[PDB]
């Protein structure tokens, strides 16, 4: 009798505690329902698949630059020196069941946890979903971004690798050494000595488990209340105000397409896991300091701050007995980036004036300069990141060297210009067009007018028609508009049978107009409350 | 508007529904179901396509399983029977997982979007300035707390506890930090001038006076011998070999001893250089460093691989060019001319490694290097 | 019985907290202040006295910084000027650093004991059973969350969905543990019988028909020569001494190859056995198992340390007893008799080693151990 | 020594005494024999990660 | 986090070659010598492991 074991669960919950109300209120919460809002479920899905298979990994993995050699089942590297860091990489590798697997779909959930960050990040930004009510959720989320990028850093830095390691030795030890006044002292107390000291990866290893995942783990917990409690905001549309949350409630519907979405990232890089190679360490040697490789590239989060490291144009400073070694340079400019990307709502509030309870997104053409600034920053972005790539970019693409060194150099400053302009003058023609449809009418295929021989595109009018044909223009509410009859209510009545076979007629007719009585319904329930709020 | 003391047993379900949206401040408009007409196949249609994709999902669930439990894994050598067996036994593990959970997230999907029904839910934000009531309220407990509690009118204790606060504060994150500051100017490694700092010194200072370094090439030998000493006919006009600082203390790593000194030979940041023989033709365009024109042995030049920036090894050497390439930033140094960068984020040249031949013409160093040789730092160029 | 819409205006800070503990269920009871009569020295003594513990642990905490920063610390090596300076820099670390925020503690009791308003607030407690308007609107909702869903109707996705998740439990599960689950009876270790399992084999086990395993004593010398070739003579009558199974081939740990056969003989856990002299006028109380009559050597029996029972070693020898102790669980072994348990835990006798001597007089195993050395687990006694 | 030989004790014996899967759980744990190169390790992520968490 | 930041999980044998002088170059593994390493080399190392059992 499951629903008596149900019911008599449930009286013994509410006798015990009493989670009546709180629940029903969790329950109840009304959750809008855009597709950009899954962004940050993604970026939170993969960090939950990344703990689970690390978690995995920590049981095989062993953080140690003691010398050791393979002796494993790995033919091509058999005798050969390697600290047991990568040799315990090569036995989660090749001498664990699955432990390939496990690796590759953990470094392909990190690999996706920044990038869904990143998109995260570009919508809340171009959608302003980081004004007054949410600067800090702003804040937060950036010390999150950075956090998720250095962590990253160490996490594929953990297995002592050819292609890690030089990396580290170019990031950190060289970047921490350049710094003027403490630089040396940092690096001497991070590594605990010169550079290949004996607790570097031990130390990257406490940060990246338990260290940082923590604090990811409490800024995300963080993040996720203040999204629940500050009712997440939502485009303006037909019945959305500033005091309102329209949408789905999360029992019913928004917690089965959550969880069925969790499934289907999982499913994802699972399947990226076994498909797709990443970071094959065998192929790379153990680490030493005198082998080399041509690639040399950091992770596409950090694919940014190498690039910043490749374009600066080596430009140092000689104080009185001193150096500034060009590294100094990149810190500098990187803690620019995280400043700024940090501060940008109040940078925000104090240019434009804006210090109003902001619960109603703004689309990004509705809102130019912002969108040009976000063009801007994406395209210095890709710029970097495709300098840091631009040894493999001139290697398969025939482009010197040379040639793609200084046309990120050029472009660094010469690209984000034309992105700005382009991305402003684009978001006014998108509000031109808006415009367009409303005082129109959706556009349509072409008539012949009957006494002369005028052409006219016979448009849909979306508002009240005048007494003659031209309608009266609608107001702008902020809402995107329909500019293909496709997507309103014009062809889009197929023969609801099957594939290949039809369905009785008296099926097909009491299905279609079920339908039609539905979405009238719907649409009707809208605009009344709509109606209601104002009138 | 009342709580509804009796009246909750005989409201219906749909009642007690928007009851409670109604408490919580949600009013569902329009939450009616997919399926209003009964009977007919289009449901039983959609019922079989998620039906379809759960099973596909535990499909994919059961051959993850026997893939796993029962597959050729475990490392096959080259071109032995069994390896693409092996090659596609983790793609497969893969395949199977995530073609299960998917199909389940895609019926999940499914389900919501057919049959679950459809609401527009819509709830009353009551976001920014709790009434008034409430934030008076919180603003009296909270002053009546820091009043009562008699502070800010005993400034002797005001002003203790702030002192002890702040220097148990400071002396704990300084015990924190202490361990881990370490000084990178205690001179720790031995040399003949005395001990001196690690940044300073590498594996070509020499330990005692007259110390003879040779130019071992280290050949891939696993463990045995890695580094063989070396002679100036070895390396032919045009080529680059690398070398590292091996003393004849340094035997070969037979004993344990040794291949404690060799592995921190092929370990050290700054002992690996390249030794590249400049053509007799191209030895005319050499233009030489102060205090380093007799570095040269003859047409052999040795150059720190160590990049001047960042330390990473700067081993693409071009001849032809004669210009040693750093792969992790792209910076080129001019070999012909002391090792200055000509190209990319490097502003300072390579170390130069003065070099001779000792008694039986083996490649030693003449001496160490005239600079600090690793990657630039706050205290350097003087 | 309103929210006070404009009254909270000239509420007082008494009356709005008053009216957060009405709304709160909290009904504060004689909230009164520790000092009603002003002026009085009592006072300004108990003010003083907070106010001294709280100057207490900031002094105490700049003894904290100053003495980390500035005390002799780092290992003093013995007998040695210094060593009683760095004996109680810990000490003094801790006794500053605790005493510190101690004082901090007792200040702030002090205050909260003295100075802060003593209140008997009686809070409303609401627990057990939330109201049947939240019970009923609760349940209301999730039944309709499932039957509104429409599930309960679908069999054929009810299923489906509950078979994928199951499978792709199973498959996950499998997948997730199955690394870590290995055979402990696949032959691995080699042995003149074929590969044997390693609970089967130890480092007595002759690696090929007829192999000459001695009995090395461990000397202490730190990594070379660290077993040694052993001799009857070497013992005296009522001595133990603990032996290794060293081969010829596992020479001293000079070389790399040895130094790792050396480590693993070391480390090898059923590997350490302790050879007993018998007392010659003792010999004659001496019991034999069944197929060890003739493992002892004349009037050496060579014993496994590893308790038969969980396998810490037995290393406690008692002469004029012959009692052999494992300090772990304190069971003693009657070496007299096969060292069979006569007290604790363990019940199975150690098993003993067969000896002799090769050409030279050095003491060699003539065998292997007829059973299990080890703790005792289910495959055994067959 | 002191915890290494707590550790041999109760880790290694009691799980390997274990009727049915007494030496199944002891070589999953150790990855093989009593000094398995991964003991150490697996307890440090147990100890610091994930009883802890 | 302050022994994480210091310690090195691994059963690496290594002579001690350290600072404790009565335990020097005996085979020991990285675990021990991370923690002597704590106990001697660390300034106030000793003090927090103490604290932390
Ligand atoms: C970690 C990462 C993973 C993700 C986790 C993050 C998830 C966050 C989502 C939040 C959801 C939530 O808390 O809902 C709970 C929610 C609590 O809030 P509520 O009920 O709406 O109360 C009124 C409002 O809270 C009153 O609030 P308001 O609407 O007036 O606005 C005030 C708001 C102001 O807004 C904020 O500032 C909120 C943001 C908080 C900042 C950071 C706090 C969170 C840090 C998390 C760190 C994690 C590590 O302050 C808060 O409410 C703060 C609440 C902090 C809870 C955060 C939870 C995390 O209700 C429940 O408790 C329902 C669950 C009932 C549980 C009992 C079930 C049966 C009992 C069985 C026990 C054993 C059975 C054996 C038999
Ligand atoms: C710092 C910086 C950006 C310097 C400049 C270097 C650079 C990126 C130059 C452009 C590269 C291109 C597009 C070369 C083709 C020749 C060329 C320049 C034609 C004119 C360009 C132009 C305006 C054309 C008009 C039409 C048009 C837009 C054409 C674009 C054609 C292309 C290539 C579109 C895709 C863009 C693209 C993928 C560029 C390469 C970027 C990267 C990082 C690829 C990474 C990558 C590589 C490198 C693999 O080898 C690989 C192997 C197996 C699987 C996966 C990959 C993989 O993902
Ligand atoms: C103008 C205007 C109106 C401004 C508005 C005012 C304003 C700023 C309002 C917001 C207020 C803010 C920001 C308050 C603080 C929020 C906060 C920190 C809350 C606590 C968060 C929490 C719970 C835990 C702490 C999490 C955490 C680590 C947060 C900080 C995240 C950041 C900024 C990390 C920066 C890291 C960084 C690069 C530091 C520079 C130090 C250097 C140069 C180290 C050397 C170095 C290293 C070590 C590398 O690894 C590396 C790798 C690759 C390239 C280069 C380098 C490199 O140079
Ligand atoms: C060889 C080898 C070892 C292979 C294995 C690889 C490995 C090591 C690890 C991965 C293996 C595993 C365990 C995979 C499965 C992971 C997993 C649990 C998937 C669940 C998805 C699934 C099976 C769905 C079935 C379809 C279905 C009926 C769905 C409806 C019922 C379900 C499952 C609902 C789940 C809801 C859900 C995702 C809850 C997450 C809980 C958390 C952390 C936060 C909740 C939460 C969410 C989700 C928000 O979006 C949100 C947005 C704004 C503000 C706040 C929140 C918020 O608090
Ligand atoms: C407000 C606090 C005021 C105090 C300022 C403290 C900074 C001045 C240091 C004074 C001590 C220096 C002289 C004697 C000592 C000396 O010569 O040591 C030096 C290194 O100084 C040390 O000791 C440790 C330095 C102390 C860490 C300070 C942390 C930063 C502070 C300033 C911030 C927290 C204070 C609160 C403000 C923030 C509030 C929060 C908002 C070099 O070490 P070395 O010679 O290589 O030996 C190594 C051994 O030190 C090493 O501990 C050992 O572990 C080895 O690794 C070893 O090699
Ligand atoms: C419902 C699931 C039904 C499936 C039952 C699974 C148990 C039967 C195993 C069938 C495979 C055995 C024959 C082929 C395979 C074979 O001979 O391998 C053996 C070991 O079997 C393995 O493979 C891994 C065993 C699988 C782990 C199963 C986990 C427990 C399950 C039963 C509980 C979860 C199921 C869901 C129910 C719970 C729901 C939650 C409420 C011995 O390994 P060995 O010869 O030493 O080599 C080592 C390599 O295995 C090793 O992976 C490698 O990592 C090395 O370390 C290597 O040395
Ligand atoms: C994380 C790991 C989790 C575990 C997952 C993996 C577990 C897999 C276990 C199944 C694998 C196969 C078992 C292998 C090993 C095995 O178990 O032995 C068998 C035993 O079957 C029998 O007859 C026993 C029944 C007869 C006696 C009746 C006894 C009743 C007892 C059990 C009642 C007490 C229970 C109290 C519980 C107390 C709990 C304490 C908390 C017979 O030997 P056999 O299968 O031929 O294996 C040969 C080796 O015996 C051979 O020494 C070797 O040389 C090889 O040849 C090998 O292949
Ligand atoms: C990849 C790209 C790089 C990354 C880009 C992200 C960084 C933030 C982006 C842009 C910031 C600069 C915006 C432009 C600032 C406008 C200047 C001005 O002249 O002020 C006029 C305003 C309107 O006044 P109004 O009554 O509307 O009348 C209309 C009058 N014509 O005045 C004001 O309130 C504001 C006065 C001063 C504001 C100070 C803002 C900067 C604060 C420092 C933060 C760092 C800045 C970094 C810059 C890159
Ligand atoms: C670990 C990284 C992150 C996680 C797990 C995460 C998760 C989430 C989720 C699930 C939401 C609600 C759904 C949505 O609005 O799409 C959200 C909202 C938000 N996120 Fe994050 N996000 C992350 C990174 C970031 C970054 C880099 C920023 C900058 C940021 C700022 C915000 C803001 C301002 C909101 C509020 C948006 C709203 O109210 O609708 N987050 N986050
Ligand atoms: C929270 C965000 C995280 C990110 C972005 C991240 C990222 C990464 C990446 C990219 C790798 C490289 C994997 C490879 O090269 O095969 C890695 C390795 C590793 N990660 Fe993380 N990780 C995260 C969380 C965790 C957590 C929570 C744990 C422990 C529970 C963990 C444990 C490990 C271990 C042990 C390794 C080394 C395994 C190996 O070398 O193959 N990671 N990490
Ligand atoms: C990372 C931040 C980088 C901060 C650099 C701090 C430089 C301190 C030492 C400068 C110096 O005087 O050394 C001698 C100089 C090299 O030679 C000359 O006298 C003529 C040089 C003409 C070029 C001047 C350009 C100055 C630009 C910077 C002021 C802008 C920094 C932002
Ligand atoms: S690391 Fe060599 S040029 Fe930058
Ligand atoms: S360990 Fe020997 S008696 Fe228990």
């Amino acid at each position: 009798d499951f629903a008596k074991l149900a019911a008599a669960q449930g009286d013994a919950i509410d006798s015990r505690y009493h989670p009546s109300a709180a629940v029903r209120r969790q329950l109840n919460k009304v959750f809008p329902t855009h597709w950009s809002f899954l962004l940050g479920e993604i970026a939170l899905y993969s960090f939950i698949i990344l703990l689970l298979t690390g978690v995995w990994l920590t049981l095989f993995f062993d953080p140690s630059m003691a010398h050791v050699t393979y002796d494993g089942v790995y033919q091509p590297l058999r005798g050969v020196q390697m600290s047991r860091a990568y040799e315990t990489a090569l036995d989660i590798s090749f001498e664990v069941r699955g432990g390939l697997f496990v690796r590759q779909v953990h470094h392909w959930a990190a690999l996706m946890f920044a990038a869904s960050i990143m998109v995260h990040l570009a919508r809340i930004f171009f959608t302003g979903a980081f004004r007054r009510p949410r600067e800090a959720n702003w804040v937060i989320g950036s010390l999150l971004l950075i956090l998720a990028m250095f962590e990253g850093f160490f996490g594929y830095s953990l297995p002592d690798d050819l292609l890690s390691g030089t990396g580290i030795r170019a990031a950190l030890s060289g970047i921490t050494m350049g710094i003027p006044v403490i630089g040396t002292w940092m690096h001497w107390a991070l590594f605990g000595g010169d550079f290949p000291g004996e607790i570097l990866i031990p130390r990257l290893y406490a940060l990246h488990i338990l260290l940082i995942p923590g604090i990811i783990l409490a800024l995300i917990g963080a993040h996720l209340a203040l999204v629940w409690f500050q009712k997440h905001t939502q485009f303006p549309g037909p019945g959305r105000t500033e005091t309102n949350v329209v949408g789905v409630r999360v029992m019913p519907v928004f917690a089965v397409k959550s969880g069925a979405f969790f499934a289907m990232i999982t499913g994802v890089l699972g399947l990226m896991g076994g498909l797709l190679t990443i970071n094959p360490i065998w192929n790379l040697g153990p680490y030493k300091p005198s082998q080399v490789s041509a690639g040399s590239q950091p992770d596409f989060y950090m694919m940014w701050t190498d690039g910043l490291i490749r374009l600066w144009p080596a430009w140092e400073f000689y104080p009185f007995g001193h150096t500034i070694p060009q590294g100094v340079w990149v810190a500098v400019g990187m803690g620019l980036v995280f400043a700024l990307l940090i501060a940008y709502p109040f940078i925000e509030k104090k240019v434009t004036g804006d210090d109003a309870h902001h619960n109603l997104l703004q689309r990004p053409r509705d809102v130019p300069v912002r969108t040009a600034i976000g063009s801007m920053a994406i395209a210095l972005y890709l710029l970097l990141t495709f300098a840091c790539m631009n040894d493999i970019i001139a290697l398969k693409f025939h482009i010197s060297l040379n040639a793609t060194t200084w046309i990120g150099r050029i472009g660094m400053v010469v690209l984000p210009a034309i992105v700005y302009f382009v991305a402003y003058r684009w978001a006014i023609s998108l509000q031109r067009s808006d415009r367009e449809v409303l005082e129109h009418g959706v556009e349509t295929g072409i008539i012949k007018r009957l006494p002369h021989g005028a052409y006219v595109e016979l448009h849909q009018p979306l508002g009240p028609v005048d007494e003659h044909g031209h309608p009266i223009p609608l107001e702008y509410a902020g809402a995107p508009l329909p500019k293909r009859m496709n997507k309103l209510g014009s062809g889009g009545a197929p023969g609801t049978g099957s594939f290949l076979f039809p369905d009785p007629a008296v099926e097909h007719e009491a299905l279609t107009e079920a339908a039609h009585a539905s979405e009238h319904k719907s649409l009707t329930a809208l605009k009344e409350h709509q109606d209601r709020i104002h009138g | 508007g009342q709580p509804t003391d009796a009246e909750l047993a005989e409201m219906s379900r749909e009642e007690l529904v928007k009851l409670g949206g109604k408490i919580d401040g949600v009013e569902t408009i329009f939450k009616e179901p997919r399926w209003p007409v009964p009977g007919t196949k289009a449901e039983k249609r959609t019922e079989r396509l998620v039906a379809y994709w759960l099973m596909l999902g535990g499909l994919s669930g059961l051959a993850l399983l026997l893939v796993f439990l029962f597959w050729p894994w475990e490392y096959q050598p080259f071109g032995s029977e069994g390896e693409f067996l092996y090659s596609l036994a983790t793609p497969l593990y893969g395949l199977t997982f995530g073609l299960s959970i998917l199909s389940i997230g895609i019926g999940a999907v499914l389900f919501q979007k057919k049959f679950i029904p459809e609401e527009i839910s819509v709830q009353d934000r009551h976001d920014g300035r709790s009434p008034e009531v409430h934030r008076k309220t919180v603003a009296a407990n909270l002053t009546d707390a820091l009043e009562g509690s008699t502070l800010k009118r005993r400034k002797v204790i005001g002003l203790s506890l702030g002192i002890g606060l702040g220097a148990f504060g400071a002396g704990t994150l300084v015990a924190f930090i202490g361990g881990l500051i370490k000084n990178p100017w205690k001179p720790v490694v031995p040399t003949a001038e005395g001990k001196k700092a690690v940044l300073w010194t590498s594996g070509w200072t020499p330990r005692f006076k007259g110390e003879t370094i040779y130019l071992a090439r280290a050949t891939g030998r696993p463990g045995e011998s890695p580094f063989v000493k070396m002679r100036p006919e070895d390396i032919d006009a045009g080529g680059m070999e690398t070398v590292f600082p091996w003393r004849e203390s340094d035997g070969d790593g037979t004993t344990v001893e040794s291949e404690h000194k060799l592995t921190e030979i092929a370990m050290g940041v700054r002992n690996p250089v390249m030794l590249i023989r400049i053509k007799p033709a191209d030895m005319h365009r050499v233009i030489k460093r102060k205090g380093q024109e007799s570095f040269n042995f003859g047409e052999l030049f040795a150059y720190t691989k160590v990049c001047s920036h960042l330390g990473c090894p700067s081993s693409l050497y071009e001849q032809q060019t004669y210009r040693i390439l750093c792969p992790c930033h792209q910076s080129q140094f001019d070999a012909l001319e002391f090792a200055k960068p000509i190209f990319g984020p490097a502003a300072r040249a390579l170390a130069q490694l003065p070099i001779t031949i000792d008694e039986d013409g083996y490649l030693v160093a003449n001496g160490d290097f005239v600079e600090p040789v690793g990657p630039a730092f706050w205290e350097r160029k003087s």
